[PDB]
């Protein structure tokens, strides 16, 4: 087929190649668990004697150059062009029968992994090939296990290839277990393997599941809903004040989270929008809140730095005084008296808005709402209420 | 990290995750120990090893890697020296005799005067701020005060809860809750950091009756799984050793 | 009842146990027996315990503390492949250990620590990483050859125990010898270290060892060097280089305190009769020129620059004509060491007498005499008056007549004042003249 | 090549001399907010003499020019971080490092 | 230092305190049995579960028989277990005996037959204290002519086909040594340098005649009785795919021995006196020699013809041969 020969002149014998794979397999499988330990101890020595006379025949090297014969088509529909469309359906599974008749081959084997050390390499070369990925990882996973020699070369490269294999199919735990192989062989420790397993993975950060102590932060926010509409009853400008009585700067190891300013309900809902009804996550931590920490404006997760007199982050005995004004939608602070010349503005008034505050632990705050619910401590700018 | 308990995917990608950085750090290869101090914090270590809702492979998997981090290569020196007894000869080794008093009932095993060369313990402090190489000797350092007094009080609170037969063991069985402790607790008694009054405490935890110094049911009482009982084996094993330790002390004294 | 003791907690818990329920794991099993044994062998734990107990005094004990700590270092790399770092890593702790003062001054604590053993696997392991291949870590092999020949060296008891080794070494004889510098780094070394000087040990050698020695032996008159050809050496038809190497191990095997252990001596002869070829191919027998002969040869070799070197302190320099001098010397030495002696042969002893009739049909005594009479190459001074000397180690050197003069004496023996008049004439008096000719203050 | 904000201001008066150990705690943070190192995890202050080349020279100045007592950002780009080669294992290559930094004593 | 290994050799070494019955007794005690009232299949018993591991360790594939202090320990505490030892009563002997049979019983009865029939298995003809603590403990439960443990022993080569016993049987009396001249005049010559022996008695001559004594009284308990099922069997294995004559293999053996000392009899013929050491040599190989022929006797004797035939055309005659010119010249 490859030489062109016509289609219907040479013949594949693709269901005797199937059925004598299938044959094979169930050949070299291994015992079951729950048999007898004279019984498994018999079915071993039979598996053990099959594995020893397939290697001095050299069947593995057939079975591998099957296999490269077999990957020069890069998918069924390709193989069926070239060799019919039957064969197009039977390629993949003859390729993962292969594979898996070449792992039954060298699996527990301490000779035949040690014979196969040669051509690890080559088995390498094809683990992007997604047909061939599971059983060439399934191969090279016996092969490191048994075989200290072949593990003896593999190198950078090889390495560096496994942890593209995890980079481009994503979090697949096999691929962790060759790696801990690579570590490890019978008790000893592979220094160079180590060193390169950790070099070219932990440090990008991008790939395996980073964990994190975090702070529980929580909200408080007055029974208070504004907002803004057209022939609407409701007032647009507003402020309030709070004074901070007391902060520790680090009850834990992590910052202490102190944010004030105000959020925003998903339409008329009283429920505040697009949050985490619990973990670390405070205001300005999404689209729906705005805040401000004493150095920077937090909006949508993001901080940005906004400079006022001695700017410092919020600390006893301050006292932040908030303003919103929906007429033109902006929100303003001003620090101990002293404006912050930083604003949001801009967003979207289709829902209500309320005062809140965001806090890890190690605080004491104090509403300051007006009136017989707080005296403020600055004259609120001309309009706002 | 709670939630893993639900999800399976996660769950098992990261224990594999706990596993290989294991592997990387295994055998004392203290410059990945370090690199690894960056990645799990100790923090984030002693939270897993108190939490009692983790999952139980994580909790498994994040004892491993405290131990492996941390203790694993003074434990497996202190191992390699247990057969040895090098027994320097002093004012300190004359003064043991075999038994306390002239009542000669045992002494409570590994309380006493030991003057046999022991390896030397010493850890570095992971910073990577600085840039001096010699703490690539040694392996990372670890609060042993506090990890010994957590883990008595887990120890403690797991003796009198699984006694119960209690429906909700942490990590969701008796082997994910008994084994990782026990396994944490029997490195920090090779190691030998248990002193006095919590080496005492231990052996009643163990042993009540038996370990009175001169009602409660002790561990291995409380029918326990087969990885239990092994780790318990392992325990009654060195407590065993310390004996023909002292034996030996003794009787370089005498001679 | 309460159990009082530790002991009688255990028996009963295991005993509990086992009878509460089937054990479904081997390691519990194993585990659960083992302690249960140890409760009931107490008295073996002290029968294991005692012998690998060593007391010091005060002043030892940070020597003792930084020599453990290097010991732990070393077996620690046991757990670990072996790679650049660890042979460093590797070198550096036997460097410590052998500088030391407990290693000397405590072979007995050393022994109980079992510090060869520790060595031994890790010399183990390297060879047999490579063993059908070049040996990679050679540098591993040298100075674990080397730390277990000194460990020889510190005492009988130390040379007894490694002398239980013999086997795997006479086995990897052939690791290093034909680097050069390599000298007392090779495994047929730490070998000759383990009997050199101990009667009992080379009386505990055994037949089977020697036939290893000389195989090796014949393999090496029969067959040139691989590496040494691969380095352009002229490829002569045999290897003086490993010859004299086997020949020096079989005079440390039969010769021990300045006397000729019997047994050894004839079994070696036996051997060496057997296998003609081991005497190389002057002494081959069948169309080879006299002793006298192959060292004019290399003579001639020797003062020839491209039949000596390769042509493309030895290093790659192995100077063959004095290879060629030297292995033909150590096989007369080894011989001369291998007469019987003189008592035995005027007592009649029938293997005696066959033994130095073999000897003397293998070398005539002209060649003997002829290879005394050999002049030597002499320090001159030059016109500027600075000493010009040769290079010894590239020619002719006393030693060779030394070993011709043993084998002389100990085989023929001077009995008659004509050949001893005849052979000061020849040999003798041109030294003696030559050495008082050498007598002015630059030249001695 | 340090970028230096106040986060909680300091005496302003006393600095770090030559000869002198400044005792710290810092946090430190790869440019994206991911902590690579920290000493208030670990409850030890961080002790460094300033002028002998024990910590990266980032660390080393921004820390200088700090007051006692001070809190502060530290940015520091990678050609006085560990640049292009990076820390093997923790810090990758080209990385700038956020360091939030309190001198908290000078002996 | 010195007090220190001069106490544990004299000493601790030397302190014997007997407890093997006792715990073998304790651990074939089934516990509490009606109290956890399953009343299902009983559970094996300590002893038992014992038994089991030894025999699953022995019946797992290995290249080599692996080195096990747990099973040399066991088996030695198995073995004094049993045999717990002027003129005595009738009702005294008979006593001995019954314990004795029960002593045996209690292994026997958890598979200590079959466990040490595998253990000799899977020693594949290599020499070693396994295989001695193997041996010995298939005497002390053989001792008597045990007609149980004998049947218990046939029926599983039977069944399992055994052709690796028999091999390694085989292996083992090739293996088993003989006197050594050579040995003993390089022993002699370090004497006379005057050398101290390091070892107590300079035993490498007949390495190892404690083992081979008891190879050979396992294989004559074995067919003690006149068992004509073993002392068949031993001859030929109907059942296998492969044959070893142990009867041939038995008669080469003391033909070596003979020959052995027939050499220290000519040594020894023209000096006027015998060495110590050289008497005990005699001593010892005499005792291994009435040993292999009380073996032959028990292969031969309820007359076994085939093995009476395989006898007449071995290599015996020449063994006899020899042992009688060594009898009329040392008389």
């Amino acid at each position: 087929l490859s030489k062109k020969a016509k289609a219907s002149t040479v013949d594949l014998p693709i269901e005797s190649v199937s059925l004598s794979l299938q044959d094979l397999i169930g050949y070299f499988h291994p015992p079951d668990e729950h048999l007898e330990h004279e019984d498994k101890q018999n079915r071993l020595r039979a598996l053990k004697n099959r594995q020893n006379l397939f290697q001095e025949e050299g069947m593995i090297n057939l079975v591998l150059e099957c296999i490269d014969r077999l990957h020069v088509y890069s998918s069924a529909a390709h193989f069926a062009d070239v060799a019919g469309r039957e064969a197009g359906e039977s390629w993949k599974s003859i390729l993962n029968s292969l594979y898996e008749l070449l792992a039954a081959l060298i699996r527990g084997n301490r000779k035949n992994c040690a014979q196969f050390s040669g051509s690890l390499d080559w088995l390498i070369s094809r683990l992007e090939r997604l047909e061939a990925s599971s059983g060439i990882l399934e191969v090279l996973h016996c092969v490191l296990v048994e075989s200290p020699e072949a593990l003896n070369i593999i190198k950078e490269g090889h390495i560096k290839s496994i942890i593209s294999l995890l980079d481009k199919h994503g979090r697949n735990h096999k691929v962790l277990d060759v790696l801990c192989s690579l570590c490890v062989c019978h008790g000893v420790a592979v220094r160079s393997n180590q060193h390169l397993i950790c070099d070219n993975l932990l440090p990008g950060r991008d790939l395996l599941l980073q964990t994190r102590l975090v702070n529980h932060v929580s909200s408080m926010r007055p029974n208070i809903f504004l907002g803004v509409s057209e022939g609407s009853a409701q007032y647009k400008k507003w402020y309030y004040e709070l004074m901070v009585d007391h902060t520790e700067p680090f009850v834990t190891a992590e910052a202490t989270h102190l944010r004030v300013g105000w959020a925003s309900t998903e339409g008329y809902s009283p429920y505040p929008g697009g949050g985490e009804e619990w973990g670390g996550n405070g205001v300005g931590d999404d689209l729906f809140s705005y805040g401000f920490d004493g150095l920077h404006l937090w909006s949508g997760c993001i901080a940005r730095t906004v400079s006022s007199p001695n700017q410092h982050l919020l600390r006893t005995d301050d006292v932040i005084s908030c303003c919103l004004d929906l007429s033109a939608p902006s929100i303003s602070f001003r620090i101990n008296g002293q404006p912050v010349q930083g604003m949001f503005e801009n967003f979207n008034i289709d829902g209500l808005f309320f005062p809140v505050v965001s806090f890890s632990a190690g605080i004491k705050v104090r509403f300051l709402l007006g009136g017989r619910h707080g005296e403020f401590k600055f004259l609120p700018p001309p309009g706002y209420a | 990290i709670l939630e893993l308990t639900e999800q399976e995917e996660l769950l098992k990608f990261h224990y594999h995750t706990l596993r290989l950085y294991s592997a990387v750090c295994a055998l004392g290869n203290h410059r990945v120990a370090h690199a690894l101090c960056s990645h799990v914090d100790e923090p984030q270590l002693l939270y897993a090893i108190e939490n009692k809702y983790m999952p139980g492979l994580l909790r498994a998997g994040y004892y491993d890697l405290l131990i492996d981090i941390h203790l694993s290569s003074y434990a497996t020196a202190r191992l390699m020296m247990n057969n040895e007894y090098i027994v320097p000869m002093t004012e300190e080794t004359k003064s043991i005799t075999l038994f306390p008093d002239e009542n000669k009932k045992h002494g409570l095993p590994g309380i006493g005067l030991s003057t046999s060369l022991r390896p030397r313990m010493q850890f570095s402090s992971p910073s990577f701020v600085s840039i001096s190489n010699e703490c690539y000797q040694y392996s990372p350092e670890f609060p042993l005060d506090i990890l010994k007094s957590k883990t008595i009080q887990m120890l403690t609170e797991a003796v009198k809860e699984g006694s119960l037969h209690a429906r909700d063991p942490v990590g969701g069985t008796t082997e994910f809750l008994f084994v990782p402790l026990i396994k944490l607790f029997y490195t920090l008694l090779i190691m030998g950091i248990f002193h006095n009054e919590d080496l005492k405490h231990i052996l009643q935890l163990i042993e009540p009756s038996v370990f009175k110094e001169a009602p409660k049911e002790g561990l291995l009482q409380m029918k326990l799984p087969e990885p239990v009982k092994l780790q318990m084996c392992l325990l009654l094993q060195y407590l065993c050793d310390c004996q023909v330790r002292h034996r030996i002390e003794a009787i370089v004294a005498f001679s | 009842k309460k159990s009082s003791t530790l002991q009688q907690l255990i028996s009963e818990t295991m005993v509990r146990w086992a009878q509460e329920s089937v054990i479904e794991d081997p390691e519990l099993v194993r585990a659960m027996f083992v302690l249960l044994h140890r409760q009931y062998d107490g008295i073996g734990g002290l029968v294991r315990a005692l012998p690998k107990t060593y007391t010091i005094n005060g002043v030892s004990v940070e020597d003792t503390i930084n020599l453990l700590a290097s010991l732990g270092q070393i077996r620690s790399l046991l757990s670990v492949r072996m790679g650049k770092e660890e042979e460093k890593l590797m070198i550096r702790g036997l460097g410590d250990i052998m500088n030391n003062k407990v290693f000397y001054q405590h072979p007995n604590l050393m022994r109980a620590l079992g510090m060869h053993e520790t060595v031994m696997e890790v010399m183990v392991n390297v060879l047999g990483g490579g063993e059908s291949k070049e040996i990679t870590f050679p540098k591993m092999v040298a100075n674990c050859c080397r730390f277990l020949c000194y460990f020889c060296r510190i005492s009988r008891q130390n040379q007894k125990a490694m002398f239980d080794h013999l086997s795997y070494l006479l086995e990897n004889s052939s690791v290093g010898l034909a680097s050069p510098a390599m000298r007392g780094s090779t495994p047929l070394d730490v070998a000759a270290a383990s009997v050199m000087d101990n009667n009992e040990l080379a009386l505990a050698l055994r037949e089977p060892d020697l036939e290893k020695v000389v195989r090796y032996l014949a393999g090496c008159g029969l067959q040139s060097c691989q590496m040494l050809v691969s380095k352009g050496y002229p490829d002569i038809g045999w290897n003086p280089v490993e010859g004299e190497r086997y020949l020096d191990f079989l005079r440390f095997a039969v010769f021990c305190n300045g006397e000729s252990v019997e047994e050894n001596a004839n079994v070696v002869v036996r051997l060496l009769i057997r296998r003609p070829e081991c005497f190389g191919p002057a002494l081959r027998g069948e169309g080879g020129n006299g002793l006298l002969a192959a060292m004019e040869e290399a003579i001639k070799i020797a003062e020839d620059p491209s039949r000596d070197g390769p042509s493309p302190e030895e290093d790659d320099t192995i100077h063959m004509g004095n290879a060629i001098m030297t292995f033909y010397s150590a096989l007369i030495d080894l011989l001369g060491r291998c007469a019987p002696e003189m008592h035995l042969i005027h007592a009649g002893k029938g293997e005696a007498i066959r033994i130095r009739s073999i000897l003397r049909s293998l070398i005539p005594l002209g060649d003997l005499v002829g290879v005394i009479s050999i002049a030597f190459q002499m320090p001159t001074i030059a016109k500027d008056g600075n000493v010009v000397e040769p290079d010894m180690s590239a020619g002719f050197c006393p030693d060779h007549k030394a070993a011709m003069v043993l084998f002389l004496d100990s085989v023929y023996g001077i009995e008659v004042q004509d050949f001893l008049l005849h052979l000061l004439e020849v040999g003798f008096l041109p030294d003696l003249r030559a050495a008082a000719s050498l007598d002015t203050a630059a030249l001695s | 090549g340090v970028e230096i904000e106040t986060i909680s201001p300091g005496d302003g008066r006393t600095f770090p001399k030559k000869g002198q150990t400044c005792v710290v705690h810092y946090t430190g943070m790869l440019q994206n907010g991911k902590k690579f190192d920290s000493s208030r995890d670990r409850n030890k202050p961080f002790k460094f003499r300033i002028g002998k080349q024990e910590v990266i020279k980032g660390f080393e100045e921004g820390a200088a020019q700090m007051s006692l007592g001070q809190r502060a950002k530290l940015t520091c780009t990678p050609d006085v971080a560990y640049g292009a080669t990076g820390h093997p294992g923790v810090i990758p290559p080209n990385a700038t490092l956020i360091f939030d930094v309190e001198l908290l004593n000078l002996e | 230092n010195l007090f220190l290994q001069g106490y544990e050799k004299s000493w601790i070494e030397t302190e014997e305190h007997y407890f093997e019955d006792k715990l073998i007794e304790d651990l074939a005690k089934p516990g509490a049995e009606p109290p956890e009232e399953d009343e299902g299949t009983k559970r094996v018993d300590p002893l038992h579960q014992l038994i089991l591991l030894f025999s699953r360790t022995a019946l797992t594939e290995k290249c080599k028989l692996e080195e096990d202090f747990l099973y040399m320990a066991y088996a030695d505490i198995m073995a004094k277990s049993c045999h717990d030892e002027e003129v005595k009563s009738f009702e005294e002997k008979e006593m001995e005996k019954q314990k004795l049979l029960y002593q045996q019983a209690r292994l026997h009865d958890r598979g200590a037959a079959e466990m040490v029939l595998q253990t000799i298995s899977a020693s594949k003809g290599e020499t070693g204290p396994m295989v001695a603590a193997t041996l010995k403990l298939g005497i002390a439960i053989l001792n008597g002519g045990n007609s149980t443990v004998q049947q218990k022993m046939l029926d599983y080569l039977k069944e399992k086909k055994d052709v690796g016993f028999f091999q390694s049987l085989a292996g083992l009396m090739q293996s088993c040594s003989v006197l050594d001249l050579n040995a003993f005049e390089r022993q002699n010559k370090a004497e006379g340098l005057g050398m101290v022996t390091e070892e107590g008695s300079g035993e490498k001559v007949l390495q190892d005649d404690e083992f081979t004594c008891d190879l050979f009284r396992f294989l004559q308990l074995l067919c003690e009785g006149h068992n004509s099922d073993f002392q068949n069997y031993l001859r030929t294995q109907t059942g296998n795919n492969t044959t070893v004559n142990i009867i041939i293999s038995t008669v080469d053996y003391l033909l070596r021995v003979q020959e052995s000392i027939s050499d220290f009899y000519w040594y020894y013929s023209g000096k006027d006196v015998i060495d110590e050491q050289g008497q005990r040599n005699f001593s010892k190989a005499i005792q291994v020699a009435k040993q292999v022929f009380n073996t032959l006797t028990e292969y031969i004797q309820g007359p076994c013809t085939g093995n009476q035939q395989s006898l007449a055309h071995s290599r015996l005659w020449d063994a006899v041969v020899g042992f009688l010119h060594v009898f009329a010249h040392m008389q």
